């Protein structure tokens, strides 16, 4: 696929008994901070308690957003991990307790267990009686497999996955008969007078043998925002591609919940929980805070993971000023987790690692070079520096970062500090928060 | 096994039959006069008499509001409705939030009805119809009637329909060879699925099959139900449940809160009123529990000065945590607990005080024997110097942190090194404030 | 004893036969 | 040998529990207490009936919503079932408004306004507006000059009704977008083509998440038809009600046709398929369970719905698989029969209480419904277990094989302090 | 009939006023304020002479001193057949209507137009129904035995009757109305005879009844407004009717009242706690009140010289004075000792609640103290403490213990200011530990 | 940037015969074995023998003789693009558009 920020993090590298290595999984660095994560990856993944609010807080360019992938990879699949930012609650259809209740619900698993049955074999005769408008269809179909035969009985959705994809008296199908799939895997009969109005190259498998029926044992994952969507209206399963969930009514989410822990009880379904990671939790206002505080003693409530890198500043929809952004009241009910700034090892080390992901191969005194300039410098530009070097090395034809190549991408491309202190020496050119710029060089 | 959340540890208000809170069951620890003051208010919402009395629950953070909400609505039962909700939820963007705050106290308000319903039902036998003259006449249908045949356990009955009723029938799909269920109160059909007394295993759409219905064809059943007030307003509202073509496509639009007139709420006030009076329905009303009424603004409260006193409003209930804090949407005006003058005036106040450190030890043992969880007794001091020293509610979770580490070195026993080795880990308000202020970049 | 198939009834309605060799198409 | 076997309550048992703790106001401990030592004996016979099976203190039937009608009910070679479903509430309204507003008669202008403001003064009139007309049918490529005028004086549901998809001429201003492009050519095309499969994401979805086997979780409280308006004295009040309410067109439109109707239509009559009347135009429900708000009671929630029940089935498997005699006791008749109706719906050779000789000398019946000598049995079963010495010594009295006794009880209940 | 379990103003049934329109010192759950009674029984005679329109009275004074009191006085000595419309002032910040509309709406929902119709009507017991059907049952030919306490008759039936009566099943011994003009049938139920239950009817079996009818100037611009149907009238979603249905109305209701066929019912508006519109609002009442349809409007505030909303000067009682201008002002006083005791008899009268002496005492000085609201509120929460320990009459001690349980006004103020470090002030400043 | 390859029967129709079976139904008219269909186009004529049910799109798209149609290969499904130019001035009046006759042979696999 593609290279992103985060893709040289595939877990969160820890032992047997939560202590994390110096360097595994792509991350290095960062003890204390992955051991505490390994312990609320231990939480969710015991499912025995629910709404436990953390915060990992720090300065910026310190693992903050790595963290929380190295725990969504450690995860596993079929876990739910809702991540969403701080914008993304203000809706002009939506209110924000709706929204906020919705990224709730969709961060819960509901693992369905399933009975079904599956039919493969030869097509013999298939006959389709329909009306004269084409509305009404019934029929039978005639299958064989080398010892059996059964003439089955039809209805509408099976001659309509029938028509698709069309059969024709000689092919071999597989039937689903719990999701209703017709799959077609060859022909097998080799048929003389064919009307060739197509270009069909159908594939030559065999006949199979054996049971024609068989059952199996399926298992699926689905979310309670789901079934709330489905269950709301009338069209609901379009409206959860569409996203015209307008305002889900709390009856629905009721009889939801009574029928989730009924469907616990006979033993059909289990309760997954997941994790919902709110990035720059500080872009919310105080009634999602008010609402967050209240909606995490619910029965079913994830593990809510917040992310935030400001300092004592001020709390939105209010006048005053607080810390981390977030009033005491939220503060009062998580734990929080303390990420510090790095040495010069580990930057050399990350932006080791980062070139390995990128195939871009660096020699010695340019890996010293950009860890004097990821130390000088952000962690960011000198990441970001890589790929700007390996093209003006390709352009020179030679498959190796010298110091010519990133510094010459030092030079073209600028930092921020650089920035400041060239907007500082000419504020004339440029247009002022008074509105005034001169144009004219004379 | 089983799940907790931050509650469920509490199961009643745990009084005696005199009232007199004992100190320690119901799962409650101490506030004596606020339980005693709670199960008063239980007793005058048991006695169905009394329209809009409302309690305010103040008192600090992390002092028992919410545990004595949920312990108010473990004692009345889950016949009585309880509504609770946060003061944000009133603000939406479909409707306006006076609306809100309405239908929120129509659906504090129960109702008991016991409702008898006439039903058809049997397996199909037959089912023709007869033909109209003249088809394509612009008025008219199709068909005339269509002729049903429906078999039962000693029974069988010869069925003429209405065009109205099969075009139900035949929506809901049915077959010769099918056991269906019709309603006579809406012209609702149910088509159960197919019945056994054919061959089963050659079918290909996962079907139920379901043995012959007993007793007659046509049955009268009486059914309790048990609705709101809200429900019956907003199946008035959105009209569906009728085979009419207004109704028919009120399934297929997509809903929408609306204003709610005045004139609907009477007349099925009316309807309800005549429902009683012939001795069919039964009125309970409810409990609505509004968390953070700090939240609100000035409009939602001059409102509930006027939602409170109608003739049918339930008992509300309200908390704060407020001091002597400015009301949203005002500018100047100061008033206990965030809450305007001419609210509290309509109030009866409870106060809710602070803990001491052995309440504070005894919660974190019940917590723990909750949670399953075994800890030692100088862990068990340690946890309640922490409680009193930063927070009661930081003491509670690092529980759960404690009990991972100490089953990563082959334990049950939560001992003291893991409660250091939880409070080095986890941080709580005060330090990572303290490390805020003593920083570089806003960390 | 073996219980007997559900009656078919196919009144009023087209056909359409896919066999090895012919297919049908009964139309009115 | 004694065993004791221990099951959690299930959802409805605890709330039937909470609200028979609920109604006695808080005197728990009495209840407790005598009975423990066993007026009152009332109040704990719901308990007990409670803790066995939740249909003796209310029977499970068929879950509908409620019906907010008034309709022609009975009060007690064919019959008759007419649709008569109306409102309870009622819309008064005078004759004078109705024939002074909306009916034309000869001293005011309804006709006549609405005729100059609908034919006279309409700007897609090609009898005034011919340019207009012209200039249009250019940018949109309508063959038809009258198009516009027809268009913008009919409903917007008969707009959807009757609209064919006619051919429009080339040399116009409309267009196909790339979106339409794409839509149009996967309409007919099978499976496993790239462009099919990339406009196929939601089918897909549905078949991989197996949604045509799920269940239905909600259900309206209250279904209500619209609010019937009534005016004294008036047919024609009627007959507009009744062509709004049922509207062949929209009605024809949202159902079908039968195929003998069709076949008679088409072939005995000589109609054809062009001028039926558009029919199937309902959306598909989900499932076969989405379709109505009726759900049935079914024989699997039975069982799970008592704890003791639900406990007794998985262990009677290991009986039958071992092939034993077992004998299950009683306290009343009511949960006699329940078991009786759940026996001959399991089909166990069951025998209830000249019976005893039968019981010993016939291997094959395996449960004997007994009520608080039969050698033949090999365990015994209390289902509704009382610790009275006097009772039980006599049941396992009447009871050469190893001989096992087994008693099914509730946690938090009054038999677990039992 | 119209379900209630107990309201605060459960006990006002009118107001108190003898023929000469002078107060009595206690009559239909009235005491006092005996100079405001006679003030709004003026007003009511104007309400009821009805030949003025638009004028607009002001209710101020402090609070809990009977106002809302005072207008359901008013909405009670009008009785039904005469509109009466109670909103709030945050009623009309609506999302989906303007400020303009929605008053307009409330405005016109406070004027009625009287119509009197005659309808003929059948009712009696059913005695036989014979009905003969045909093979194909295209001809049905019946007949219907009917009766009254005075005489019995017999029907041959047309085809659309045996039709309306196989519809809404009908058997011998039920009673049922029939409409011939509409073929409306209503089952009124079953007569007495066991072998619900209503009474045979008497009299003719064909009368005439002369019905009335009130029907608001707002349904009728629903109802001629063509975009919405009458539905609009429940559901709620009118959506700014346009003016020019609203000419034709009017138009139309000063026809009617000329020729004969209608007459004008005006009646009240009541608009509680008025300070909470915005300067729109206000501009828009004193231009809606000079029309010949416009009700007689009751305003009722308690502000003093407050800040004008959507303004940013202080006004006296929260209104510009063009709006107190085109008013008259009724004021409203403080009670007294006597005042209060009798109104707290007559609620915990109203409550079904026995007092001793002592008890009605201890509340009227506690009323005195504190508040008029917290003693009525006390007045049944200790009813409950004295069911607890098993007695009828509240005591002393109930009445103690209530008011030590639950708390007013300016004991929870003290108790927040003297532990100020507990509660969130308006800082966001909060200590939960107990220690350091 | 997707890639696909259609093949596609196109042309002026010359004959369209639905060929009856050799044992009829009972019951039924019409019972169809093959829907013969012969195409013209530029440099080149084939006649193609088709399954039955593209008879009901053939009814279904009012399609006669002479008009010009588009058949692509798997799923059938003919459209009628229009007229042919050689048949324009067969009427005075008439709507039916009139589209030249195409170029190439009937068969064709584009990429
Ligand atoms: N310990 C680490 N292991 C791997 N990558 C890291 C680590 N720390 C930082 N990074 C890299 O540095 C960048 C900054 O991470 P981020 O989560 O945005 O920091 P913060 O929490 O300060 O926002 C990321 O792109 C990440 O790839
Ligand atoms: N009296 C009490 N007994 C037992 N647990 C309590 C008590 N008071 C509070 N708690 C616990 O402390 C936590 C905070 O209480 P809560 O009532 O939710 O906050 P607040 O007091 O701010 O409303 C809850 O999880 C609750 O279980
Ligand atoms: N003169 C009176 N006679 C009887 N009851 C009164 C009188 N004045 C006030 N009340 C009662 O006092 C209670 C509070 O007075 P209220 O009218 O709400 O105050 P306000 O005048 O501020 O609206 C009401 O329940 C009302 O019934």
């Amino acid at each position: 696929s593609l290279i992103a920020a985060h893709s040289h993090i595939t877990g969160l590298g820890l032992d047997e008994n939560l202590q994390p290595r110096p360097t595994s999984e792509g991350m290095v660095g960062q003890l204390q901070a992955r051991r505490a994560a390994g312990v609320i990856l231990k939480m969710v993944q015991n499912g025995t308690i629910a709404g436990r609010a953390v915060l990992v807080a720090g300065p910026p360019s310190t693992g903050k957003t790595a963290l929380a992938m190295g725990v969504s990879q450690s995860l596993g699949k079929d876990v739910p991990f809702t991540a969403i930012a701080g914008s993304e609650i203000f809706s002009l259809e939506l209110s924000k307790t709706e929204a906020l209740t919705q990224a709730f619900r969709k961060s819960i698993g509901i693992k369905i267990k399933e009975e079904t049955e599956l039919i493969e074999g030869e097509v013999v005769e298939i006959q389709i009686d329909r009306s004269i408008t084409g509305g009404h269809k019934q029929g039978k179909l005639t299958i064989k497999t080398t010892d059996m035969e059964t003439i089955y009985e039809l209805g509408n959705k099976m001659i309509d996955g029938l028509t698709k994809e069309k059969v024709l008296a000689g092919d071999v199908i597989s039937i689903d008969k719990a999701s209703g799939k017709i799959t077609k895997l060859g022909r097998s009969f080799a048929r003389s007078r064919d009307y060739d109005a197509m270009g069909a190259d159908t594939r030559f498998v065999q006949c199979p043998e054996g049971e024609l029926q068989k059952r199996k044992t399926v298992v699926h994952t689905v979310s309670l925002h789901e079934i709330d969507v489905i269950n709301s209206r009338t069209q609901g399963f379009l409206a959860l591609f569409t996203g015209d969930t307008g305002e889900i009514r709390s009856e629905v989410r009721d009889q939801i919940n009574t029928k989730v822990a009924e469907w616990k009880e006979e033993g059909k379904a289990e309760i997954v929980p997941g994790v919902l990671f709110i990035d720059e939790v500080h872009m919310l206002d105080i009634e999602c805070f008010s609402f967050i505080n209240r909606a995490l003693e619910d029965e079913f409530a994830p593990i809510v993971m917040m992310a935030t890198n400001r300092g004592v500043s001020k709390t939105r929809g209010t006048n005053y000023k607080s810390p981390h952004g977030l009033p005491l009241d939220l503060l009062d009910r998580s734990i929080i987790i303390t990420t510090k700034s790095y040495n010069e090892q580990e930057i050399k080390t990350i932006l080791s690692i980062r070139a390995q992901e990128e195939e871009v191969e660096l020699s010695s005194d340019a890996l010293d070079l950009l860890t004097k300039t990821g130390v000088e410098t952000s962690l960011r530009y000198s990441s970001n520096l890589i790929s700007v070097a390996q093209q003006i090395a390709m352009k020179r034809k030679n498959n190796t970062v010298e110091v010519e190549d990133v510094k010459r991408a030092y030079l073209l491309f600028l930092d921020s500090a650089r920035s400041v202190k060239y907007v500082q020496e000419n504020e004339s050119q440029y247009i002022d928060d008074q509105g005034n710029v001169q144009i004219s060089i004379a | 096994v089983t799940r907790t959340a931050a509650h469920t540890h509490i199961k009643g208000l745990g009084l005696d039959e005199s009232g007199v809170a004992k100190r320690v069951e119901g799962g409650f620890v101490g506030q004596i006069e606020a339980r005693e003051a709670c199960g008063v208010i239980v007793d005058l919402i048991k006695a169905k008499k009394m329209s809009g009395r409302a309690i305010l629950l103040a008192g600090g953070p992390s002092t028992g509001k919410t545990a004595l909400a949920l312990a108010i609505s473990q004692e009345l039962g889950p016949k009585v409705p309880f509504c609770p909700l946060v003061g944000s939820e009133l603000y939406s963007v479909e409707v306006k939030k006076t609306e809100t705050l309405m239908e929120n106290f129509r659906r504090a308000i129960g109702l008991r009805i016991k409702e008898t319903k006439e039903v058809y039902e049997g397996e199909v036998t037959e089912l023709t119809p007869e033909d109209a003259e003249n088809p394509l006449g612009g008025y008219g249908k199709t068909i005339s009637h269509v002729i049903v045949g429906l078999k039962s356990a000693k029974g069988t009955k010869t069925l003429r329909l209405d065009p109205t009723i099969y075009e139900s029938i035949q929506r809901e799909k049915v077959s010769i060879g099918d056991v269906i269920y019709i309603e006579a109160n809406t012209g609702a059909v149910k088509r159960v699925g197919r019945s056994d007394a054919y061959a089963t295993e050659f079918d290909l759409e996962t079907e139920e099959y379901v043995p012959l219905p007993k007793g007659e064809v046509h049955k009268k059943k009486e059914i309790v139900q048990d609705v709101t007030l809200h429900d019956l307003d907003v199946a008035n509202a959105r009209p569906q449940g009728g085979q009419d073509v207004i109704s028919m496509m009120g399934q297929l639009l997509k809903p929408k809160k609306t204003e709610i007139t005045e004139k609907l709420r009477q007349e099925v006030n009316k309807v309800v009123a005549k429902y009683i009076d012939q001795g069919v329905a039964e009125l309970i009303p409810g409990v609505l529990f509004i968390d953070e009424v700090n939240m609100l603004d000035i409009e939602i409260f001059t409102y509930l000065n006027k939602a409170l006193e109608s003739n049918i409003a339930p008992v509300v209930v309200l908390a704060s945590n407020r001091g002597m804090t400015t009301v949203r949407g005002t500018e100047d005006v100061i008033s206990p607990h965030g809450v305007p003058p001419d609210l509290i005036d309509r109030l009866l106040i409870v106060r809710t005080l602070p803990y001491d450190k052995d309440e504070i030890r005894t919660i974190i043992e019940r917590r723990a024997t909750v949670e399953r969880l075994q800890v030692e007794s100088s862990a068990l001091d340690l946890l309640a110097t922490m409680g009193t020293e930063t927070s009661l509610r930081y003491a509670l979770q690092l529980l759960a942190p404690c009990g991972i580490l100490a089953q990563t070195s082959n334990r049950k026993e939560i001992v003291v090194n893991d409660v250091n080795e939880a409070k080095l880990l986890f941080l709580d308000a005060k330090r990572s404030t303290k490390i805020l202020e003593t920083s570089a970049n806003y960390l | 004893f073996v219980k007997p198939r559900r009656p078919y009834n196919s009144e009023g309605m087209t056909r359409i036969l896919r066999r090895y060799e012919e297919d049908l198409f009964c139309t009115f | 040998i004694e065993i004791d076997v221990l099951c959690d309550l299930t959802q409805r048992q605890a709330k039937l529990y909470q609200v028979l703790k609920s109604q006695i106001s808080t005197n728990y401990d009495a209840i407790e207490n005598a009975a423990t030592n066993d007026n009152l004996i009332n109040a704990v016979m719901q308990f007990r009936k409670v803790c066995n099976h939740p249909d003796l203190f209310e029977r499970a039937d068929v879950d509908s919503p409620f019906s907010f009608t008034t309709f022609g009910k009975t009060t007690s070679k064919f019959t008759d079932l007419i649709y008569s479903s109306r409102n309870p509430i009622k819309y008064s309204l005078p004759r004078l408004i109705y024939e002074d507003l909306i009916l034309p008669n000869y001293n005011n202008d309804v006709d006549i306004a609405n005729k100059l403001k609908n034919v006279k003064f309409n700007i897609f009139n090609p009898s005034t507006n011919y340019e207009l007309c012209l200039f249009l049918s250019k940018l949109t490529g309508e063959p038809s000059l009258n198009e516009f005028f027809r268009v913008s004086t009919t409903p917007l549901l008969k707009r959807v009704i009757e609209r064919t998809n006619g051919p429009k001429n080339t040399d116009s201003l409309s267009f196909k977008t790339i979106t339409q492009e794409l839509l149009e050519v996967t309409r007919n095309a099978p499976s496993e083509g790239v462009m099919a499969s990339l406009l196929n994401v939601e089918k897909h979805a549905y078949e991989r998440e197996y949604l045509n086997c799920i269940q239905r979780g909600y259900h309206p409280n209250v279904s209500a038809p619209p609010v019937t308006i009534e005016v004294l004295g008036s047919s024609h009040v009627t007959n507009s009600i009744n062509n709004e309410l049922f509207d062949p067109l929209i009605s024809q439109a949202l159902s079908d046709i039968p195929a003998i109707t069709q076949y008679n239509m088409h072939v005995k009559k000589g109609i054809p398929v062009e001028d039926f009347p558009k029919t199937g135009l309902f959306p598909e429900p989900l499932n076969k369970n989405f379709s109505s708000n009726i759900s049935m009671p079914s024989m699997d929630r039975f069982i799970t719905e008592s704890a003791k029940l639900r406990k007794l089935d998985e262990l009677l498997v290991k009986l039958k698989s071992e092939g034993h005699r077992v004998l299950i006791y009683f306290q009343m008749t009511k949960m006699m029969d329940l078991m009786e109706e759940y026996l001959t719906y399991r089909q166990y050779n069951h025998i209830r209480l000249d019976l005893v000789h039968d019981w010993q000398t016939n291997p094959e019946i395996f449960v004997f419904l007994l009520s608080t000598n039969l050698t033949a049995a090999d365990t015994v079963i209390f289902y509704d277990s009382d610790w009275n010495p006097t009772i039980d010594s006599q049941a396992m009295d009447r009871a050469t094989r190893q001989v096992t006794v087994y008693r099914l009880l509730v946690r938090g209940t009054i038999e677990e302090r039992m």
